[PDB]
RNA sequence: CCGAGGGUAGGGCCCGUGACUGGGGCGAAGUCGUAACAAGGUAGCUGUACCGGAAGGUGCGGCUGGAU
RNA sequence: UGGGAGAGGGUGGUGGAAUUCCCGGAGUAGCGGUGAAAUGCGCAGAUACCGGGAGGAACGCCGAUGGCGAAGGCAGCCACCUGGUCCACCCGUGACGCUGAGGCGCGAAAGCGUGGGGAGCAAACCGGAUUAGAUACCCGGGUAGUCCACGCCCUAAACG
RNA sequence: CGAUGUCGGCUCGUCGCAUCCUGGGGCUGAAGAAGGUCCCAAGGGUUGGGCUGUUCGCCCAUUAAAGCGGCACGCGAGCUG
RNA sequence: GAAUGCCGGCAUGAGUAACGAUAAAGAGGGUGAGAAUCCCUCUCGCCGUAAGCCCAAGGGUUCCUACGCAAUGGUCGUCAGCGUAGGGUUAGGCGGGACCUAAGGUGAAGCCGAAAGGCGUAGCCGAAGGGCAGCCGGUUAAUAUUCCGGCCCUUCCCGCAGGUGCGAUGGGGGGACGCUCUAGGCUAGGGGGACCGGAGCCAUGGACGAGCCCGGCCAGAAGCGCAGGGUGGGAGGUAGGCAAAUCCGCCUCCCAACAAGCUCUGCGUGGUGGGGAAGCCCGGGUGACAACCCCCCGAAGCCAGGGAGCCAAGAAAAGCCUCUAAGCACAACCUGCGGGAACCCGUACCGCAAACCGACACAGGUGGGCGGGUGCAAGAGCACUCAGGCGCGCGGGAGAACCCUCGCCAAGGAACUCUGCAAGUUGGCCCCGUAACUUCGGGAGAAGGGGUGCUCCCUGGGGUGAUGAGCCCCGGGGAGCCGCAGUGAACAGGCUCUGGCGACUGUUUACCAAAAACACAGCUCUCUGCGAACUCGUAAGAGGAGGUAUAGGGAGCGACGCUUGCCCGGUGCCGGAAGGUCAAGGGGAGGGGUGCAAGCCCCGAACCGAAGCCCCGGUGAACGGCGGCCGUAACUAUAACGGUCCUAAGGUAGCGAAAUUCCUUGUCGGGUAAGUUCCGACCUGCACGAAAAGCGUAACGACCGGAGCGCUGUCUCGGCGAGGGACCCGGUGAAAUUGAACUGGCCGUGAAGAUGCGGCCUACCCGUGGCAGGACGAAAAGACCCCGUGGAGCUUUACUGCAGCC
RNA sequence: GAGCUAGCCCUGGCCAGGGUGAAGCUGGGGUGAGACCCAGUGGAGGCCCGAACCGGUGGGGGAUGCAAACCCCUCGGAUGA
């Protein structure tokens, strides 16, 4: 049947990216903590 | 005279239809319509604000001249009447003498090729638009102000018109359609006649995708849901009401009174409606 | 080939009968009230409508085949 | 051909009296109702009186033992549209007539459907009386209905 | 109760005997035939249907008879549901 | 040493289940250390509205080639989407950007919010919508509308010539639109040809034939032809289109009008460029100087912004054209021609799947286009088959039980069972024929029956031609032939009678309920006069609605028919300028603290003082409610009638052992041989009843009852047969579970159901196929029950608050 | 976190074939005129049968699955909410 993960390249970067992190306090808080932690991606790699 | 359908299915047995009869033209005038921002009952937030609603047929919006006073003097012909899904009534195209052509609702009697006219000095006659204070006490009249100069607001619907009944300083005396009588300034403008397509009221839908069509989304009663949902809610297979009637939101829906007590406007109505 | 008739299926009319039920007739020695005949104690009758244990009442319109 | 009388019919208009309700003034101890009463209404200001407004229905006097219509039936006034009918002249047609099974149409009130309208009245209904009792008659209320449009119903002591 | 699945049916049985039938008996208010009552006896046998989820029960047609109980009201790591 | 402890390692179950669709395999040849599994050839099978081909997502080198096989591959492996390496994706015209706007998002101005932030007209962003210029062939191991070849085209810059009042982010036109049905003419695609081109073949009894087999086209500027789309012309007036306007709009006048003209597209032709089969031969050569023609069928595609009808009334903005304003008119624009200039990103490969989403090379899920032929009435259905693609990454044997899927069955025919559950039967088309009832539509495919293939002969109408032949479509009438059987295979209703519920088509518990539940047209109540009520938000702002009482919100009821009674004492709602109670505040009689004092400070009575509540009234399609006892009639029974207690008032019509009836399988009647169900009645309704509607109702239902006919392996009552498993051999090889075990029966005992205790009985050691009675077998710290001053959802006239409102 | 799911908004696309035959229109009949009747034409519908497509009725299988909802047979809708 249809499962839950159907992938979309525009629809990733324009709920996880960058640019939609950082309009947001939450969003910067994340990627305040991302970079904190090491994480090696801030954000979803996403194809363009 | 609304259109019976033969019962050859088990909808058409009931479903009636408008006979269309007073449309002279069935295309809208391209410079005055504009695109309907379909809302579904969400408000700015995103948030449904107005249930069950959505869904109906694609729309323009013809433009409409609630106002008239914009061109005392100038004279105009009938030039066609028109279908308008925005309204109930019919809407009539007028070709002013100006060369400018504007959108009125049809009232009843108007005839494709008359005449009509706005201003102080305008016959009294079908069609035509002057301030109150220069009516006839008795005579019927639709598209009627509430305060000079913003727009006509009362007496819009398809068979309705609104009853000049006397004067009064400023002011003149106003049989609503609901009944209520209140008091208009003079200085309003309004339209001779009664609004037309009177036999709007007598249409029987006949199905449930009728509602659908004009946007009208199932509505479901409060008895029928549960307790978060609604008062009405819950209950072992079915239940009375168990308390006074109430709204999704609690207040009582059978009689309780909700216009506000200390408003201005209440100086200006004379007896609230009957029936 | 037609063909008595037999068979299958579906209709139509008539008769008898049926738990139960509706009123009708007669009986009469009962219970209830007294609607009509006198102005019958609310003049009567009437079509229709609504109502009442019952005769009946009332509304609306009609007739005199109504006393004074 | 020339005239007449008429609430004959249909449509659109429009007049005044009265009832009710609402507003303003003035005024107070009852009003109303009946055979007598009570219910009811009234000091939260009724009734009675004056002024204003809204609304529906019916048209006083003329009015008659009257008139018109085929019957049912038709009554303020104006206009328009329209039917029947009588008289005079004796001008035209030349028996073109009478009746009429079926048919078709009209058909008081009540009632019905859809939509209006709703003052007064009033089935049902509620109450007060009356009465041995009173699902009545009388009284206080009161919803359909009564009114308009359209479509039905097709009845009668539709009687001379 | 860190689980012993609970009615009824189906299937498959096995046991008890306070025996429904068949076998053997005593008494009889046993003439015969047929029954009644008690005794011995568990080897075998003990039907098919209508109703109802039913067990049970009533009813139809038969029968030598259409027995009553136990086995976690036998049997869901066998089925049904 | 235990915590169903934590991490790791390793056991048991076990050489056991399984190895992932039952579309299927066999042989020969080759390679190699090794071959059922890789390559090649022949044979066989499977898909063919796909299991073939193209495109978009998503994936990200998986593409090609060489060299490899440790691991990955459910076996094997020499093979591979695997390991290593090298190569491979080429655009002004294809897609996106240097264009436009849609929802939405953002947001100068502006508004709002403790902060963070929320809004917001313009503008901007935003596409699979609008706009915009490339077709065919060839070439590589791998790219191609991109390279190449031929024929075309677009924009920008500059220049030349001709023309013109040129000029815009401004005005206008246009762009520009629904659904259903549909005309004419074309094209795509297809069928046939006794005509044209072709390597060949004559088998096995016949055929040298009007034989068989193979093919018989593709693109193309101008011009021309056919078919369509679009568009009236001129003058005068002009106050409207936030300036101007010669444009547009409006008025008037004159010619034109289903005309032609002008204009645009499609199709055909068209210089030119291509392609080109079977067979044979080793992807290539030949066929071949290939031929490239006629006829029929024909789109849902094209002309197109075509036509008609209908109501639910069907985007925007730019490109484009026109108008003018500043300005500029040595310019600028338009037209023709010439030269130059023309950027960025994508392009491999998979793509209904082994490369995407599902932990897997997973029987699942995934949007658009093409999707041939024949036959069956049609079709994208069904069977076969083309092109093309496959045989599903364990095999070989055997021929038990049992399981699965399938075929048949004597006699019977629902006797099965909760239930005909399941499976039979019926089955397409044509013709005949068809009931109650009905809202006149229906019910209806009612039911029921007849026909159905092939051959010959006669014959009617239509389409394309031409009016004819030819081809194609639709018929009709005779006469015959064969079989058990002619929709001969595949696909294709069993039917009827009668109840309950819901009017109906719809909707629902993704993954145990599809229903009688939700919705639904329709009915009623009620709110709301517009800055509406109501809803969301602290607000601003929004929805409602660019709507206005024939409208919008809330509630119940639920097509339609006939109806919807009585109670307003309580609760609710509505009305009530009286009166009662009533907070802050006002008021300040009187009293108090302190001071030598003026003074300062505190208490405080009467009276004034809102909503609310009390009080008066109304109100049921508002919450709700709708009795008891005694007596009484020519036999009995019963009680129309009377009396009496209570209540706010005592259930009307209609219906009733019911989706409601306890007693209950009530009683009676029907149906059956027999009926706890069913249908029809009765009424002592435990405990119907009128919009939580009452009683009915044609039609409708994968709803739930009862009956009958047809037919059957459901059954009496089982039998045989098929394939996939199970079994055996080779290959690979799990799992939950597991205190350890050297783990028997009976009668006892034991914490009360013992392999483990006692007594007795029985018993050589170890496996394999089977069956499920036990190991209170496994699984899940019981779905019930109780306990815990455990939790959470929900209600209210529990308590206490808060929002909101007054 | 609305790449699953629910609703709505904007913009696109899809629904083989066959059947039934409403209104209207034309013609004829009818009438004072009509209503209306008949025939033809027509092509309506939360119309009928049935693929795609959307579902999930009954049964069987599956149950350490092919699959944490699948498979076969059957069945519902299929111009419309
Ligand atoms: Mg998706
Ligand atoms: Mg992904
Ligand atoms: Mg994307
Ligand atoms: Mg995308
Ligand atoms: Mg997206
Ligand atoms: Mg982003
Ligand atoms: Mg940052
Ligand atoms: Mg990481
Ligand atoms: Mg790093
Ligand atoms: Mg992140
Ligand atoms: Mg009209
Ligand atoms: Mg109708
Ligand atoms: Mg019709
Ligand atoms: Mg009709
Ligand atoms: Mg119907
Ligand atoms: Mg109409
Ligand atoms: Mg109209
Ligand atoms: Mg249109
Ligand atoms: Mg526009
Ligand atoms: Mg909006
Ligand atoms: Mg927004
Ligand atoms: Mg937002
Ligand atoms: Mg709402
Ligand atoms: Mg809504
Ligand atoms: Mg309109
Ligand atoms: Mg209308
Ligand atoms: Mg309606
Ligand atoms: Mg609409
Ligand atoms: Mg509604
Ligand atoms: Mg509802
Ligand atoms: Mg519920
Ligand atoms: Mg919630
Ligand atoms: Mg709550
Ligand atoms: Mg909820
Ligand atoms: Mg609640
Ligand atoms: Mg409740
Ligand atoms: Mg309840
Ligand atoms: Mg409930
Ligand atoms: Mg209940
Ligand atoms: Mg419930
Ligand atoms: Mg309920
Ligand atoms: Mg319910
Ligand atoms: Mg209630
Ligand atoms: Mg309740
Ligand atoms: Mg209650
Ligand atoms: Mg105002
Ligand atoms: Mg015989
Ligand atoms: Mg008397
Ligand atoms: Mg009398
Ligand atoms: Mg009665
Ligand atoms: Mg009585
Ligand atoms: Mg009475
Ligand atoms: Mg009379
Ligand atoms: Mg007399
Ligand atoms: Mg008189
Ligand atoms: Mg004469
Ligand atoms: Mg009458
Ligand atoms: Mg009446
Ligand atoms: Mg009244
Ligand atoms: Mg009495
Ligand atoms: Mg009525
Ligand atoms: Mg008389
Ligand atoms: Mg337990
Ligand atoms: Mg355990
Ligand atoms: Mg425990
Ligand atoms: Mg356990
Ligand atoms: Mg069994
Ligand atoms: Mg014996
Ligand atoms: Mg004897
Ligand atoms: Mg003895
Ligand atoms: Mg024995
Ligand atoms: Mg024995
Ligand atoms: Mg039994
Ligand atoms: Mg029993
Ligand atoms: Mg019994
Ligand atoms: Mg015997
Ligand atoms: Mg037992
Ligand atoms: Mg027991
Ligand atoms: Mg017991
Ligand atoms: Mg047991
Ligand atoms: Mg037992
Ligand atoms: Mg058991
Ligand atoms: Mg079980
Ligand atoms: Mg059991
Ligand atoms: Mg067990
Ligand atoms: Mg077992
Ligand atoms: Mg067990
Ligand atoms: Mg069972
Ligand atoms: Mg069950
Ligand atoms: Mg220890
Ligand atoms: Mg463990
Ligand atoms: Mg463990
Ligand atoms: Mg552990
Ligand atoms: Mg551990
Ligand atoms: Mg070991
Ligand atoms: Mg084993
Ligand atoms: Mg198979
Ligand atoms: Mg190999
Ligand atoms: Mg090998
Ligand atoms: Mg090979
Ligand atoms: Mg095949
Ligand atoms: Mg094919
Ligand atoms: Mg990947
Ligand atoms: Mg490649
Ligand atoms: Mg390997
Ligand atoms: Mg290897
Ligand atoms: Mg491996
Ligand atoms: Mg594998
Ligand atoms: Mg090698
Ligand atoms: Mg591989
Ligand atoms: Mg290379
Ligand atoms: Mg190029
Ligand atoms: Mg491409
Ligand atoms: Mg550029
Ligand atoms: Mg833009
Ligand atoms: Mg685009
Ligand atoms: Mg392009
Ligand atoms: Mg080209
Ligand atoms: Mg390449
Ligand atoms: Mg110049
Ligand atoms: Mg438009
Ligand atoms: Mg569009
Ligand atoms: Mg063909
Ligand atoms: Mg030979
Ligand atoms: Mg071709
Ligand atoms: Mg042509
Ligand atoms: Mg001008
Ligand atoms: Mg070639
Ligand atoms: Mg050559
Ligand atoms: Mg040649
Ligand atoms: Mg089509
Ligand atoms: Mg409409
Ligand atoms: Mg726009
Ligand atoms: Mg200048
Ligand atoms: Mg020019
Ligand atoms: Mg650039
Ligand atoms: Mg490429
Ligand atoms: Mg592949
Ligand atoms: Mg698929
Ligand atoms: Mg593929
Ligand atoms: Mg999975
Ligand atoms: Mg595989
Ligand atoms: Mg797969
Ligand atoms: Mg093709
Ligand atoms: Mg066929
Ligand atoms: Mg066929
Ligand atoms: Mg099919
Ligand atoms: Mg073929
Ligand atoms: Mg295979
Ligand atoms: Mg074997
Ligand atoms: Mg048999
Ligand atoms: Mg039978
Ligand atoms: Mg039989
Ligand atoms: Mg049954
Ligand atoms: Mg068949
Ligand atoms: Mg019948
Ligand atoms: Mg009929
Ligand atoms: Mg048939
Ligand atoms: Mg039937
Ligand atoms: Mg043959
Ligand atoms: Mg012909
Ligand atoms: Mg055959
Ligand atoms: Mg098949
Ligand atoms: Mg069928
Ligand atoms: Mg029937
Ligand atoms: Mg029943
Ligand atoms: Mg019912
Ligand atoms: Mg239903
Ligand atoms: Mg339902
Ligand atoms: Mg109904
Ligand atoms: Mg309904
Ligand atoms: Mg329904
Ligand atoms: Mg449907
Ligand atoms: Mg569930
Ligand atoms: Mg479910
Ligand atoms: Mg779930
Ligand atoms: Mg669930
Ligand atoms: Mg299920
Ligand atoms: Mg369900
Ligand atoms: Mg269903
Ligand atoms: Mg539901
Ligand atoms: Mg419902
Ligand atoms: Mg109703
Ligand atoms: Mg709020
Ligand atoms: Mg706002
Ligand atoms: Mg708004
Ligand atoms: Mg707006
Ligand atoms: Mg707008
Ligand atoms: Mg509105
Ligand atoms: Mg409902
Ligand atoms: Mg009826
Ligand atoms: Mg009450
Ligand atoms: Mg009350
Ligand atoms: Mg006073
Ligand atoms: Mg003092
Ligand atoms: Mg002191
Ligand atoms: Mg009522
Ligand atoms: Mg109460
Ligand atoms: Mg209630
Ligand atoms: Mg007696
Ligand atoms: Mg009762
Ligand atoms: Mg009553
Ligand atoms: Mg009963
Ligand atoms: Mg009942
Ligand atoms: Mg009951
Ligand atoms: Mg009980
Ligand atoms: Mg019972
Ligand atoms: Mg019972
Ligand atoms: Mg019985
Ligand atoms: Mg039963
Ligand atoms: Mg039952
Ligand atoms: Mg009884
Ligand atoms: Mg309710
Ligand atoms: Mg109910
Ligand atoms: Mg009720
Ligand atoms: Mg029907
Ligand atoms: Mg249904
Ligand atoms: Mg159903
Ligand atoms: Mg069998
Ligand atoms: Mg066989
Ligand atoms: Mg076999
Ligand atoms: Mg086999
Ligand atoms: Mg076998
Ligand atoms: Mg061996
Ligand atoms: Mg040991
Ligand atoms: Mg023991
Ligand atoms: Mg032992
Ligand atoms: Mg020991
Ligand atoms: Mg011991
Ligand atoms: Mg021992
Ligand atoms: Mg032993
Ligand atoms: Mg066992
Ligand atoms: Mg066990
Ligand atoms: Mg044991
Ligand atoms: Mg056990
Ligand atoms: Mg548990
Ligand atoms: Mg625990
Ligand atoms: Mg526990
Ligand atoms: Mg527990
Ligand atoms: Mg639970
Ligand atoms: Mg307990
Ligand atoms: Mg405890
Ligand atoms: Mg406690
Ligand atoms: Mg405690
Ligand atoms: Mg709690
Ligand atoms: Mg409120
Ligand atoms: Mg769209
Ligand atoms: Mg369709
Ligand atoms: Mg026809
Ligand atoms: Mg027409
Ligand atoms: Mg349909
Ligand atoms: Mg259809
Ligand atoms: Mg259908
Ligand atoms: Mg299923
Ligand atoms: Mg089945
Ligand atoms: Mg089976
Ligand atoms: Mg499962
Ligand atoms: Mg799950
Ligand atoms: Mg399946
Ligand atoms: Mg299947
Ligand atoms: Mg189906
Ligand atoms: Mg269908
Ligand atoms: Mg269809
Ligand atoms: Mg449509
Ligand atoms: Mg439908």
């Amino acid at each position: 049947m249809k499962r839950t993960w159907q992938p979309n390249r525009r629809k990733r970067a324009k709920t996880h990216g960058f640019r939609a992190r950082m309009r947001t306090p939450g969003g910067r808080k994340v990627l305040k903590r991302r970079r904190q932690k090491g994480r090696w991606r801030l954000t979803p790699a996403v194809r363009k | 005279a609304v259109k019976k359908f033969k019962p050859y299915t088990p909808s058409r047995r009931f479903m009636t239809v408008a006979d269309f009869s007073e449309i002279t033209k069935t295309e809208p005038e391209k410079s005055l319509v504009k695109p309907l921002k379909k809302t579904g009952g969400r408000n700015n937030q995103g948030r449904i604000t107005v249930r069950f609603r959505g869904g109906g047929h694609k729309r323009l919006y013809r433009i409409i001249d609630f106002k008239r006073w914009d061109k005392v003097g100038i004279p105009a012909k009938v030039a066609a009447i028109e279908y308008d899904p925005n309204r109930s009534a019919r809407i009539a195209l007028l070709h002013y003498v100006d060369g400018e052509k504007r959108y009125i609702i049809a009232p009843d009697g108007l005839q494709v090729g008359q005449q009509v006219v706005a201003g102080p000095d305008a016959p009294i006659q079908v069609g035509n638009a002057l301030p109150l204070r220069f009516i006839p006490v008795g005579t019927v009249v639709h598209a009627v102000e509430l305060e000079p100069k913003k727009g006509a607001k009362l007496a819009r619907a398809a068979g309705t018109s609104a009853q000049i009944q006397g004067r009064e300083g400023d002011y003149v005396i106003l049989r609503l359609p609901s009944g209520e009588l209140r008091k208009v300034h003079g200085e309003c403008y309004a339209t001779v006649g009664a609004v037309g397509n009177a036999d709007h009221k007598n249409i029987v839908l006949g199905k449930a995708g009728r509602s659908r069509w004009l946007g009208r989304r199932p509505h479901v009663r409060g008895a029928a849901m549960n307790p978060v949902d609604h008062p009405h809610g819950g209950g072992e297979g079915r239940a009375p009401r168990g308390r006074p009637p109430a709204s999704p939101w609690g207040w009582q829906t059978k009689g309780l009174k909700t216009r506000k007590r200390r408003k201005p406007s209440s100086r200006f109505i004379i007896a609230r409606r009957k029936k």
